[PDB]
């Protein structure tokens, strides 16, 4: 599975 | 990385006297690339 | 053709009663709307109105100011018609010569500066200036010399530069060895002063036209003696031509019509944040990526939301948002309106660990006046104008200033403030009710006491 560090988005993004 | 940081600079003579304030910075570790490297720094809290 | 005659003996008045005051009222301000206000009237008959106008203007003393507005006039007139630059060259230049005949000095000044400003814009060819100072200087009257090599100096220099540097010649002859009068002798000295160090200096304060803006047509004329102005001129001449005049200048009045009708960014600015060590340093970034006034208030919102994904506050943004407040207005008044909108817009969706952050945030600026006192003005502290998340906010803003301040120097800076949204000292008696309970309720009572006497008289 990928990791977390990758999976969570930038607060910019969102 | 710690050290892709500006790091202050200012007159050492005036700053052995008295608190001169961050007046100029140095550059700390480069590189060609056009990009700026998180500090570890800023990802901890500090303690107070 | 009687009664065509006739009527063009009307339209010949009507065409002069439009032209004249539009050109006896022209202004450097105002051209533009003078140049279009013109051509609502058929000028192509109407070219000996306006040349006659013209003259006059020029004639008049008192418009000696107002001569490059009328200089540009003609050019921007030329350039739709050459015929009216046609005729003004020999009119003007005529009304010169018959004007230095009587000698009257004051209207030949506003001729040549005229003439020169045309010079500028190409109206004229040099012939016309050359035979003007070939004129004056077998006069010997250096005061217009000098007045018109101040304006056209620098163009003539480049045109004719055998003619210039001979009338060079001659007017350094007579600086350095004749027994000149003070006001000649000073305003020849300013004029070697003007070419030794800026020759274009002295076409600067007139109002410039950029050459875009018309087409050049150039117009020449040889001055004999024989030669007399048209005193007549201006006056009415049968119009054989009426109808394609009129077609023609339909024409060209609609052509004058025709003629006159980011995720980077965020991700850039939050790892110029989180690659610096100090508040000092990420300021110092910032600052040096000279953001345009616009983007301004964005980015204070985009490190306002950096500061709010933090677990705690930080002195880092606090530091940071003073460095750039202090460094320009622009960036202090970003910081108004983005406490402002912070207040009355994204209150709602923020969650009290971001409330607690925010506030103690604004807190710290209000308590060093880096964001002044005054910004609290918007706060409206009532069960209508208020909402659950912005009295949380209020509450820990205030707590900040409490701490950072005391009591005492918190009381004292209120007061010296009017805050009539917070402490009612006059209005609905429920307002005051409402604030001296806030208030207390967050430990702040001893701020309400003051208020509380008003609150006791409402009783009776």
């Amino acid at each position: 599975h990928i990791p977390r560090y990758i999976r969570n988005q930038p607060w910019y993004y969102k | 990385s710690a050290s892709h940081i500006l790091i202050p600079a200012s007159d050492l003579s005036w700053s052995k006297q008295t608190d001169t304030g961050i007046t100029h910075f140095r550059a700390g570790m480069t590189h060609e690339d056009e990009k700026l490297i998180p500090t570890i720094f800023r990802y901890i809290t500090t303690w107070e | 053709q009687d009664e065509d005659i006739k009527f063009q003996r009307e339209n010949w008045e009507m065409i002069r009663s439009h032209v004249s005051p539009i050109i006896s009222n022209l202004t450097m301000d105002n051209l533009q709307e003078s140049h279009r206000d013109l051509f609502q009237v058929n000028i192509l008959i109407g070219r000996n109105i306006i040349c006659k106008n013209v003259v006059d203007f020029t004639l008049n003393k008192q418009n000696g100011r107002l001569i490059p507005a009328l200089s540009a006039l003609i050019a921007l007139l030329n350039s739709d018609i050459p015929d009216i630059g046609e005729t003004l060259a020999k009119e003007l230049m005529l009304m010169f010569v018959q004007q230095f005949n009587r000698k009257d000095y004051v209207s030949c000044g506003n001729i040549l500066q005229c003439l020169s400003i045309l010079f500028l814009y190409d109206v004229i060819h040099e012939i016309v200036i050359l035979q003007i100072l070939l004129l004056l200087l077998e006069k010997n009257s250096l005061r217009l010399v000098i007045a018109v090599m101040k304006i056209c100096g620098w163009k003539l220099a480049l045109v004719s530069k055998k003619t210039h540097d001979m009338i060079w010649e001659k007017l350094r002859y007579i600086l350095q060895t004749q027994e000149l009068s003070s006001t000649l002798r000073e305003s020849l000295e300013t004029l070697f002063e003007i070419r030794q160090k800026d020759y274009k200096s002295g076409s600067q304060g007139l109002f410039i036209l950029d050459p875009t803006s018309y087409t050049v047509h150039t117009h020449s004329y040889i001055v004999s003696d024989e030669d007399e102005a048209n005193k007549e001129l201006g006056n009415f001449e049968k119009c054989e031509n009426f109808n394609e005049l009129t077609m023609a200048f339909d024409t060209l009045r609609q052509k004058l019509l025709i003629n006159n009708t980011d995720v980077e960014f965020k991700k850039k600015i939050y790892l110029v944040l989180k690659s610096s060590l100090s508040g000092d340093e990420a300021a110092h970034k910032l600052l040096k990526l000279k953001i345009a006034n616009n983007l301004k208030k964005s980015v204070v919102d985009i490190i306002i939301k950096s500061s709010l994904q933090e677990s705690t506050f930080s002195k880092f943004y606090s530091i940071l948002s003073e460095r750039m407040i202090t460094f320009h207005r622009s960036w202090q008044t970003a910081y108004n309106e983005t406490f402002e909108q912070n207040y009355t817009q994204d209150i709602e969706d923020y969650e009290t660990d971001q409330l607690r952050i925010l506030g103690k945030f604004w807190g710290h600026l209000i308590s060093y006046e880096f964001l002044p006192m005054d910004c609290l003005k918007i706060i409206k502290l009532t069960e209508e104008e208020s909402c659950p998340q912005g009295r949380i906010f209020i509450k820990f803003l205030f707590q900040e200033l409490v701490n950072e301040l005391g009591l005492d120097e918190l009381q004292l800076r209120l007061n010296s403030s009017k805050l009539d949204g917070m402490f009612p000292l006059e209005g609905d008696a429920e307002h005051i009710r409402y604030s001296i309970n806030f208030f207390t309720a967050i430990g702040l009572g001893l701020l309400t006491e003051d208020m509380r006497s008003r609150l006791t008289i409402i009783q009776e």
